[PDB]
RNA sequence: AUU
């Protein structure tokens, strides 16, 4: 009977997104790495692939779950974030645990959908 | 010298190894300076980049599924800034385990919370990692005395679990230190004490043991080495330097394949030991890495 | 030591 315990749903996404709509302090400390800035792009990856429109962090650092120590909501409860590196829009990097929770990663590309995957998208 | 501003840090000259000084007080200049760091970057990142930087000028070995220890990985700020920097700089798949006495959350493959002295495992590194500084070591209470705590814990760790050609980066600085650990220094082909550029305003020092031997090669006294280490920092003023971290292309530790082999103490021969001490070969098995922490029960 |  864990479904009682599942049914109440402890939503910490949603929290969050409240929380900066109150206008709260974005969570701090994401631990931004030194880069060449030429790299791929790709929204999470094994290493920091910056290009010059973003800022790579260490991906645990920028993980509302791990900084909070509270189950992940993922498949068989695995970090997509720890262990890898997470590339996040320079405008957006004063909040890289709010960008990681709006936001989601194309399976085709690789991209972030909204800030680099341009497959919903001539002359040759 | 002019010169070492372009370089990620100095490490301590040799001559500095030869002398018998006697020990005084650590004097720097620029005291408690600040580093002007890239934009949003945290110290330790900034002072690991720096050190990585150094360590890939020496003769690590390299093997393939490399095996790496992080002691003090944890912050104030419940993070691992340099834990990311070693998973940046280790080549895809390396082991990375790293501990801390307090709770923190790190890109590390496995995390261990607690003393280091309850961090158990019956396999061997290829690289261990030290930042562990012990905050009674603030309060000067008995003169500048030889430390135990963590550090009689890393030199058993060193002489235990790592690896022939194996090597060691152990933070130490004017009043954290420990005799025990400056004699195992002699037990590698190399050693020396190197500081960052970014931390140049510190007495702290990563001492850095190259191609373990696991026996002396030189007979090292600990109390007149840490001597000669302050004699050096004070005589050789270091000034800040955040140069080397705008140059970040040549990063990664180079994938050598270093060969590992298993031998007994009774077939590392001459032929061997210069293999050790060239960087060329790193002596375990390859067994599963498993790893413990002792949990104290009271009632 | 965690500028
Ligand atoms: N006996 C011990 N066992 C384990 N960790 C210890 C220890 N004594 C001190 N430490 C740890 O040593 C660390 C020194 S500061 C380390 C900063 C860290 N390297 C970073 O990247 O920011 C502290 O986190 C402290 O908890
Ligand atoms: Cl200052
Ligand atoms: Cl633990
Ligand atoms: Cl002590
Ligand atoms: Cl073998
Ligand atoms: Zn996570
Ligand atoms: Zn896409």
């Amino acid at each position: 009977t864990v479904l009682s315990f599942c049914a109440f749903a402890v939503d910490a996404a949603k929290a969050y997104k409240d929380y900066l709509a109150s206008g709260g302090q974005p969570i701090t400390n994401c631990v931004k790495m030194l880069c060449t800035h030429t790299g791929t792009g790709q929204a999470i990856t094994v290493t920091p692939e910056a290009n010059m429109d973003q800022e790579s962090f260490g991906g645990a650092s920028c993980c509302l779950y791990c900084r909070c120590h509270i189950d992940h909501p993922n498949p068989k409860g695995f970090c997509d974030l720890k262990g890898k590196y997470v590339q996040i829009p320079t405008t957006c990097a004063n909040d890289p645990v709010g960008f990681t929770l709006k936001n989601t990663v194309c399976t085709v590309c690789g991209m972030w959908k909204g800030y680099g995957c341009s497959c919903d998208q001539m002359l040759q | 010298a002019s010169s070492q501003a372009w370089q990620p840090g100095v490490a301590m000259p040799n001559l500095y190894k030869m002398q018998r000084m006697l020990l005084e007080k650590c004097d720097l200049q620029n005291y408690g300076d600040s580093a002007t760091l890239p934009k949003g970057i945290m110290m330790n990142v900034a002072k690991y980049t720096q050190l990585c930087q150094y360590l890939n000028t020496l003769t690590l070995a390299v093997p393939y599924n490399m095996r790496v220890i992080h002691f003090g990985a944890g912050s104030d700020k419940g993070v691992a800034p340099g834990t990311a920097v070693l998973r940046q700089w280790l080549p895809t798949g390396t082991l990375l385990v790293d501990s801390d006495l307090n709770d923190f959350v790190s890109d590390a493959d496995s995390t261990l919370i607690g003393d280091c002295a309850t961090v158990h495992t019956a396999n061997k590194w290829d690289l261990i990692i030290s930042d562990m500084y012990d905050p009674k070591t603030k309060n000067v209470t008995k003169e500048n005395d030889s430390k135990e705590g963590f550090f009689t814990y890393i030199c058993g760790f060193i002489q235990q679990k790592l690896a022939l050609g194996g090597s060691v980066a152990i933070k130490i600085t004017e009043h954290s230190w420990n005799a025990d650990l400056y004699k195992l220094m002699g037990h590698f082909a190399w050693w020396t004490a190197f500081v960052t550029n970014v931390n140049a305003s510190s007495s702290e020092a990563f001492l850095i043991g190259c191609n373990y031997l696991g026996k002396p090669r030189e007979q090292i006294d600990g109390y007149v080495m840490h001597a000669n280490y302050i004699f050096w920092r004070n005589t050789n003023p270091i000034q800040l330097s955040s140069y080397s971290l705008f140059d970040m292309s040549k990063f990664p530790l180079k994938l050598r394949g270093t060969a590992v082999m298993s031998l007994k103490e009774g077939q590392i021969n001459d032929m061997i030991l210069s293999l050790l001490s060239k960087g060329r070969l790193i002596i375990r098995e390859n067994n599963r890495v498993v790893i413990s922490s002792d949990v104290l029960v009271n009632n």
